[PDB]
């Protein structure tokens, strides 16, 4: 008994692990487990696909299952590494299933880069493997049956679920094989088996004949179609048209056969006769066009007994009219049968090799999310120390606090006597002193490692360059010029960035150079302070007045929302959410993760309560500035010009400025130190990159 | 604010 099956496809073998390893190492930390484990899995895989599409051997569920095993874990796969984008060089190569090209050749390949291409071509091998299995049942058992029944659906399930998933993952033409028209007439022709196999059970458990004509009919139906798909395109081998023929009509027989023990039941005679004639025409055609490919013996012999009984009886006692053909009732049809859908899962006891791997959708949100929450957040802190820089610019252009405490011109005013205690007690001048003095070393020490690691690669170079000039034969690899212009990329960028901390350096020395002393008065003792400062014959409306009670308390204010920006600028950076579960859940419940849309509306949950209150502090200053130089204009006018209060005012005025930029100064300095300290780091690895380079070659 | 960059 011939039933049609499909022969695998040949792929060439491929580096499915290396292409792999190297985005996972570049995307996680080198040295960990989250590293570790996704270099254990993916040779696994590798090992995987070898043993599924490495051979076409073996012909039982052992290897089926690992087929499918292999078409589930590449299905898992692609939510991970970027295949969709475009830079991952895995090419694979499959080989037409029939020999067929749409050109007069012996065969055609396809190799593409795309794991969409790779997963069709799995499961046409998984429906054409399952096809196979199915042909070679014991049709006499009731396993075999069954075990048939679900590979032809499961075959014809897999080779529709091709058929609608094809065109749109390969970007390209594909072969005939696996072309949206074969693969939808293979479909039917497994579905047609399918019935096929559940007439012959029903046949079987001597099941009544309305049942069986019924299911011989519904298998002619789909194999008549099957048949008609491939009078006018000749895509598949040459043994499946004159198979689908013959059993087409071999099933409208089946189908006659049983309808005629029906109208034999009820007295129809000439309908019993019509129907064996009809069964009779159609097998004798079949007997000697397709005698290749099938036996059809017994079951004409069977008709034929049938057939004669009937025109006995008929003849010579009922006397019934044999009706023709034309006018005789459909028999009915009826499906027990389908195409099983495809859900990875297909293999049984799968497990997902890299599940632990988190989806690159969330990697793409979760690092974008990180560079909104960047800019929101320095946004926010240099547009407030922006301020609170030129408030203190106003307010020392304007002697303030000082001019308002100066009680006489005999003494240190209480806020410059508090500023001054403040710089003592941070260290003084020498705090500034001896920060300015070892900057210069901790870039030299950066220039030091930069220039070391160059050297290498120059070094190692000049001798690659030499023994290819001496042994042109006896040393041939790829020149050292080639494999260091990465590195030496990473190099002339890294001198960039000393280029800017050079004239960064530039700007911290002037602004110290500019301003050292008059902050080493400021850092004297208290009365060698005062002896310093010019004294004055004091403007003595200054008791009760009106006009320096509100400068007072608007300084107060002023006071307040500055010294509040520092809990503000640290509640901003304390903070922050952990985005990947947010991202996670829109995935798995969304068809995609929109990150605009979902990270604003979080970014406004965590932080809009500090960005509300950061707008409302440079608003308020720009109000508190407004009516402070206003007032301050006409507090003036309790201030009388000359020399001796000019001095005095000058020097307050000075001593202000001074403590502004020891503060700012050490700040600056501070953050070099901290810059050069980062860059060692950055520069040692760098140094180490070198250095295992010029000695792995 | 005044010294470059340090992110990769």
């Amino acid at each position: 008994a011939t039933f049609i099956s499909v022969q695998l496809k040949k792929t060439s073998e491929v580096d499915l692990a290396k292409p792999l390893v190297k985005f996972i190492q570049q995307t996680y930390p080198s040295g960990g487990e989250e590293q570790a484990q996704y270099c254990r899995a993916a040779e696994e895989l590798s090992k995987l696909r070898r043993a599924a599409v490495g051979r076409p051997l073996d012909k039982h569920e052992g290897a089926l299952e690992t087929l499918l095993r292999y078409y589930d874990q590449i299905c898992s796969i692609e939510p991970k590494f970027p295949f969709s984008e475009n830079q991952i060089c895995l090419t694979f190569t499959w080989k037409d299933a029939f020999d067929k090209g749409s050109l007069f050749g012996g065969s055609v390949k396809l190799a593409l880069a795309s794991l969409g291409y790779e997963k069709s071509c799995v499961l046409f091998n998984c429906a054409a493997l399952a096809s196979q299995i199915a042909a070679e049942q014991n049709l006499d058992n009731d396993e075999g049956l069954k075990i048939a029944a679900k590979h032809y659906q499961f075959a014809s399930g897999a080779f529709l679920h091709i058929k609608e998933t094809v065109l749109s993952a390969l970007s390209r033409e594909p072969t005939v094989d696996i072309s949206p028209d074969t693969v939808g007439t293979l479909s039917l022709i497994m579905l047609a088996q399918a019935q096929e196999v559940f007439f012959l059970k029903a046949t079987r458990d001597k099941m009544k004949d309305a049942i069986i004509a019924k299911l011989a009919n519904q298998a002619a139906d789909y194999f008549g179609d099957a048949f008609k798909q491939c009078q006018y395109k000749d895509t598949l081998p040459k043994e499946v048209f004159p198979v689908l023929a013959a059993k087409h009509c071999i099933m409208q027989a089946n189908a006659e056969y049983h309808q005629s023990i029906l109208a034999k039941q009820q007295y129809y005679f000439g309908e019993e006769i019509a129907r064996l004639q009809h069964a009779a025409e159609l097998i004798k055609t079949v007997a000697s066009r397709y005698d290749e490919y099938v036996n059809v013996k017994d079951f004409s012999d069977k008709i034929n007994r049938a057939l004669a009984a009937a025109k006995k009886d008929n003849d010579f006692i009922y006397h019934d009219r044999v009706p023709d053909l034309k006018d005789l009732d459909p028999i009915g049809k009826a499906t027990l049968v389908k195409s099983t859908p495809v859900n990875v899962p297909i293999s049984q006891k799968f497990t997902d090799l890299f599940e632990k791997m988190v989806p690159v959708s969330v990697q793409q949100s979760l690092a974008a999310y990180n560079q909104r929450k960047a800019d929101l957040v320095n946004r926010s802190i240099a547009q407030m120390r922006e301020a609170t820089t030129l408030a203190n610019g106003v307010l020392a252009s304007l002697n303030l606090p000082a001019a308002i405490e100066d009680v006489s011109g005999d003494t240190v005013p209480q806020s410059i006597l508090t500023k001054s205690r403040s710089v003592i007690e941070q260290g003084g001048i020498q705090t500034v002193d001896q920060l300015i003095k070892e900057l210069p070393e901790l870039l030299q020490r950066n220039r030091e490692i930069l220039d070391e690691s160059l050297r290498l690669l120059d070094e190692e170079e000049a001798t690659d360059n030499d023994l290819r000039a001496k042994f042109k034969e006896r040393w041939q690899r790829t020149p050292s010029n080639e494999l260091y212009k990465p590195l030496r990329a990473e190099g002339t960028n890294f001198r960039t960035v000393l280029d800017k901390a050079v004239q960064a350096d530039g700007q911290v020395k002037e602004c110290y150079q500019s301003h050292r002393d008059t902050i080493v008065l400021l850092c004297k003792p208290e009365p060698e302070l005062n002896a310093a400062i010019p004294s004055a014959n004091p403007a003595k409306t200054m008791q009760g007045s009106e006009v320096v009670n509100v400068l007072k308390s608007l300084l107060s204010n002023l006071d307040e929302v500055k010294k509040e920006r520092e809990g503000l600028e640290n509640d901003l950076k304390s903070v922050n959410f952990d985005m990947t579960s947010k991202f996670l859940t829109a995935l798995a419940q969304d068809g995609v993760i929109n990150e605009e849309a979902l990270s604003v509306t979080e970014l406004d949950r965590v932080y809009g309560g500090l960005t509300t209150k950061v707008q409302e502090s440079l608003k308020k200053q720009e109000g508190l500035l407004k009516n402070i130089q206003v007032s301050h204009q006409e507090f003036s006018k309790m201030k009388q010009s000359n020399n001796e209060a000019n001095l005095r005012e000058e020097v307050l005025k000075n001593l202000a400025t001074a403590y502004d930029n020891f503060v700012e100064l050490v700040a600056n300095l501070k953050e070099g130190t901290k810059f050069y300290n980062e860059l060692t780091e950055i520069l040692v690895r760098f140094q180490n990159k070198c250095s295992d380079i010029v000695f792995a070659r | 604010n005044l010294y470059p960059d340090l992110s990769e």
